[PDB]
């Protein structure tokens, strides 16, 4: 029944998601600043 | 030990909860002489600040301070909505005492 | 690469986080819980727009075929752009996972699920008068070393994706069968 | 030198491996005195933390503590899965001791 | 405390606020001897430094002067649009104080 | 200065040289006692590690050894392939005392 | 008080200005044992490096050397155009003192 329109737009949405994050992994990445652990410990 | 922002705050003097559920609009970084520090803004016209290093804070705080501003930055130049912030009223801007983010 | 025909210019693409669905109004934005169907898509028309409606984004895979579909579509509007665009595994041959099921077989597109970050666009071509201004403006945010090795997602994947109703004949035959959701055929 | 993360945490006491295989979903951060740690929780329920630095720590595991929660900041704004996590169940929340993420 | 740039720059000896709203035009950066630095630039024309940590900061300067340098590297790299620059104008080229960003 | 990871292993007895043209598969971490390490594992089943910090280090390695464990998080999580790994073979998984990237 | 890479370059002794206008190649990370540096080569067939932590190198030497590392890494990811290269002509590969990129 709707489980299909459900199932679709739910595999669909998973679908998505996990592509969202490759893209934020890619995006994001660019303002991570390292630290110098030994610095500030 | 506390399991959410709250808790945290409430085990505080003078500390306060503010509800933001919005991304930060302005960063302001400052390494003038006995300003060293960051400030931000959200559009509902809020001002908190990650104060300057001084003696109001036991030694292992040194480490965190600095890594609040590096959270700051980060949160600021990807939009990530910040939920909550636990802050310091005894000071203006408000000083930021714990922040949190969900996804 | 990919092409696809657009009225919506560079900034606007760069304002919402790249080409969005219809009613998405940014990429990463959960707000709108939108209805994603490659089924639905493929059969659908907007007009003023090459199918981008139901949680996907119609590409071609040639220049000539992108501007032929931005003729019909957009004819008249003194400007449009013609959008170069990498192959991911966000992208699906419509021909091929939806088989002798694929509402429009002769139009050939690469429908992209969910939208396509700016990130992954290449370029553009600027559009006027109906007449393509052969000069690429190219995005300096494009993903060059991340983009270059992807490709489009292979129709072994989008099989379960291919939204057909429950009573549909597809679900109950090849390939369909081996991938159906619960609740389908 | 063990090989994984379920082999790794089998050579202490009071840990358990828990499969998480999915994004986190709070982050909170605290500075305040002596509560400087990270609080992260799931949509499952679940709540774990990386513990102050403390008394019943060596001062190896210092610049460690300090790296897990710069880890912990990214993988939640980038929506990166955790895979597993190895947890010390002997305190409350259930304090994070390794973690694997997978591709 | 001040709450932005502007208030900010306006404690301090020989300051004076550059409204900037655009990107970093180049980006230079030395780790020559008595010469660990760094100069942006921009369309505009002007040209700015990071001083060279000398005796003219006080020890959290020091950690304020490298978060800088850090910010500036960051918003070169992503071409993210800085607001406005407080300056000391006492130095050639004119020495950074702040730096805000506004989205 | 060898001008290649191929040509510096080559002058450390138990060395190494991998090449792997591949991204990462696995991110493992730890900050529990004495196992406060890095451990990752390509697809092609190899599994490597980067040390505690073992006594027979010197201290500028010290900062290296931090340096390499910043870079795996970093490749790892951008999906970077990797060209080769210099390693040591008589440690258990295969120790990294160097990578390379490539284009 | 030097404003460009060429004006601070021209003041060392033994130190040349490459023109590259091109991204990184490669890149390669050492924490090999009295090796902890890093080399990049472009396609016009230079190999550079930056040399390894010493004692002839004052504190304020190192702090520079770590950054610039920190700076060739995110370069590379970033696949960020690289303008010209200020270095030490008398060891081989030539040494990295200074680096500008633009745009």
């Amino acid at each position: 029944g709707d489980t299909c329109n459900e199932e679709t737009q739910n595999l669909s949405t998973i679908y998505l998601r996990e592509y969202q994050s490759k893209v934020k992994r890619q995006i994001f990445s660019d303002y991570q600043s390292e630290v110098d652990i030994y610095n500030r410990i | 030990a506390p399991q959410t922002i709250t808790e945290l705050c409430s085990e505080y003097r003078n500390t306060q909860i503010y509800t933001i559920n919005d991304k930060i609009l302005s960063y302001t970084e400052s390494m003038a002489g006995k300003r060293e520090m960051v400030i931000i803004t959200f559009k509902s016209g809020e001002t908190f600040q990650v104060e300057v290093p001084g003696s109001q804070h036991i030694d292992s705080q040194k480490k965190a301070i600095e890594r609040m501003k590096d959270t700051l930055r980060i949160t600021y130049l990807t939009e990530t909505k910040i939920d909550k912030l636990c802050v310091w009223n005894n000071k203006t801007p408000n000083s930021i005492a714990a922040i949190s983010m969900k996804n | 690469r990919l092409y696809r025909a657009d009225s919506r210019p560079p900034d606007e693409i760069k304002r919402s986080g790249g080409l969005m669905p219809r009613g998405h109004n940014e990429y990463f934005d959960r707000g709108t819980q939108m209805n994603i169907n490659l089924y639905d898509h493929a059969r659908g028309t907007q007009t003023g727009f090459v199918r981008y409606d139901d949680g996907y984004v119609s590409t071609s895979l040639s220049l000539r075929s992108a501007h032929l579909a931005g003729q019909s579509i957009l004819s008249g509007y003194s400007t449009y752009y013609i959008y170069v665009i990498a192959t991911a595994p966000n992208m699906f041959n419509k021909n091929d996972v939806l088989g002798v099921y694929s509402p429009h077989p002769y139009e050939q597109e690469v429908s992209a699920l969910g939208g396509i970050p700016y990130s992954q666009i290449y370029g553009w071509y600027r559009v006027n008068f109906g007449v393509i201004d052969e000069r690429l403006h190219r995005n300096r945010e494009y993903r060059d070393r991340y983009y270059r090795n992807l490709n489009i997602a292979p129709a072994e994947d989008g099989y379960r994706l291919a939204g057909f109703p429950p009573d549909h004949q597809a679900w109950r035959e090849e390939p369909w069968i081996h991938h159906a959701p619960q609740g389908c055929g």
